[PDB]
RNA sequence: CAUCCGGGUGUUGUCUCCAUAGAAACAGGUAAAGCUGUCCGUUACUGUGGGCUUGCCAUAUUUUUUGGAACUUUUC
């Protein structure tokens, strides 16, 4: 009963995010958890000039999921 | 148990209702820069999928500057929003 | 949780406290809370004048509590 | 779950906290609150460094986590 | 949890430590809590400014601790 | 000894003139007598005045706000 | 001090009953052996079938994961 629930379906695309720190993050998703805790894998975050990070992972405003990705399918269960 | 009887009463209940309405949305969020776009679903939480987002937020360089980006598919979690105004096209 | 602490040893004393936004207290020591909400009497303000008022301090805002004498 | 996150211990990380601050060193124990512990710490605040030993940070505190080597022998 | 042992197996020694305020403590540590409270005596604190005080006994809210510092033995000790 | 929410019901039955401190916030303080309460430090606070010394005029806070309660 | 009736352990050569892959193939040496090198059986990445060493088992209202944040300005 949970829109948490949706972000597990959500692995492996790419997603520039956005945190209460105001970063931007590109890399493409590993893992999401039921905390909302997500890995990254191949990584392009910036803070300062943008430094790449292989292995990135409460602080997340919001992700800017690609427009491939249906909706409808994944709020099913 | 009790989840489900607040979610047709309650104050949630007119984003259920207008989500289903097809209606668009105006939100103030903590960041200080505005949403203006139309809802997919949403959450207990006010964690909330949006659909063809529009960005409103002032600016310095110095004199205020506007500016708006259009975004496809987007997660919002809960806590950055304060104020969701649930406005109707009718 | 609600770990009850240990203030026992101040009870019935002078202390010396200090709340958020830089304000302290002088007083005697009444009762404690779970949550750390405080009971003093002869409560006096540290401004650097003085002032007698007679109290009881929310747990959260405290940052410390001293004694005066050993 | 937590599956991933006992996959990172005993590496080098470098960890970003919300004062902005960078804590590098392997991680030894890890918790459900996301509380590190981690050998051998030192700061960059920015030109800088300073060493402190073993750290334990909060939850509250740290922002991202991130591999700076393997696991060492 | 591992991350609270460690710290009440340092009970005893000195600890350093960093608050949300932005000073930093330095003592002898006597109590500690599930809930990252302390108690410490002989305090040497240092704030942004660089001034230092002395403070007899303190208590804490864990919630207010940003990180502490423990010493070197505490890393050979069992998880 | 004297508990912190027992201590807050005898204001309920003194019906005493009580000020409150926000959390974030020294430059604003509130007065006014007090009805109600409850688990989670909500309060009704009736005749209640928002104090420069610019003392401005049944309003309900919440508990995440306070800091301090004092008599009189 | 001996003698005698006994025991277990290792190792070597046999005997009886029993087992199916085979790569049990090659070359090095000790007091010993895949001890070593090569080597081969499944196989190192998938889906069906078994077991667990696992998720630790589900908290938006004060000590961590549903935010006191947001914003501005001056100094070097």
């Amino acid at each position: 009963m949970k829109l948490v629930n949706f972000l597990k379906k959500l692995r492996n695309e790419q997603v520039t995010i956005e945190l209460k720190n105001g970063t931007t993050v590109w890399g493409t998703l590993q893992s999401v958890s039921p905390q909302m805790n997500a890995i990254l894998t191949d990584v392009k975050l910036t803070l300062q000039q943008p430094t790449a990070s292989d292995n990135i992972a409460n602080t997340i405003r919001q992700i800017i999921l690609p427009d491939s990705l249906n909706l409808d399918s994944l709020l099913v269960d | 148990e009790l989840e489900e009887f607040e979610f047709k009463h309650g104050p949630m209940s007119l984003i259920n209702d207008a989500m289903v309405t097809r209606t668009p949305v105006i939100i103030s969020l903590r960041n200080n820069h505005k949403i203006i776009a139309r809802v997919k679903a949403f959450d207990r939480h006010c964690n909330m999928v949006l659909e063809n987002v529009k960005e409103l937020w002032t600016e310095k360089k110095k004199n205020v500057i506007n500016r708006e980006r259009f975004i496809s598919k987007l997660f919002l979690r809960g806590d950055s929003v304060i104020v969701v105004l649930k406005t109707p096209v009718e | 949780m609600v770990s009850t602490p240990e203030l026992k040893k101040y009870m019935d004393k002078k202390i010396l406290l200090n709340i958020n936004g830089s304000r302290k207290v002088a007083g005697i020591l009444r009762g404690y809370d779970i949550f750390l909400n405080v009971v003093l009497d002869d409560a006096m303000e540290i401004n650097a004048n003085n002032h007698q008022l007679g109290t009881v301090i929310r747990g959260n805002s405290i940052i410390s509590l001293e004694a005066l004498d050993a | 779950h937590s599956s991933r996150l006992a996959n990172l211990i005993d590496y080098k990380l470098r960890v970003l906290t919300q004062d902005g601050r960078v804590y590098i060193g392997q991680l030894m124990a890890f918790d459900k609150h996301m509380n590190l512990v981690l050998n051998e710490c030192i700061e960059e605040r920015v030109v800088e460094k300073r060493v402190l030993g073993l750290t334990i940070l909060r939850g509250e505190q740290i922002l991202s986590t991130v591999v700076e080597d393997k696991p060492l022998l | 949890g591992i991350p609270v042992k460690l710290l009440n197996e340092a009970q005893g020694h000195i600890v350093s430590l960093e608050l949300t305020t932005g000073a930093t403590y330095r003592g002898k540590l006597v109590e500690s809590e599930d809930s990252m409270n302390v108690q410490l005596r002989d305090v040497i604190a240092t704030e942004p400014q660089g001034a230092v005080t002395h403070m007899d006994q303190i208590f804490v809210r864990g919630s207010q601790i940003k990180f502490i510092v423990v010493p070197d033995l505490l890393k050979n000790a069992p998880l | 000894m004297v508990p912190p929410i027992n201590c807050i019901f005898n204001f309920l039955q003194q019906q005493t003139p009580v000020t409150i401190w926000l959390f974030e916030q020294i430059g604003i303080r509130i007065k006014g007598k007090i009805v109600g309460f409850d688990e989670f430090m909500n309060v009704v606070i009736d005749e209640a005045v928002e104090i420069k010394e610019d003392v401005e005029k049944k309003i309900l806070l919440k508990g995440d706000n306070i800091t301090l309660i004092t008599s009189a």
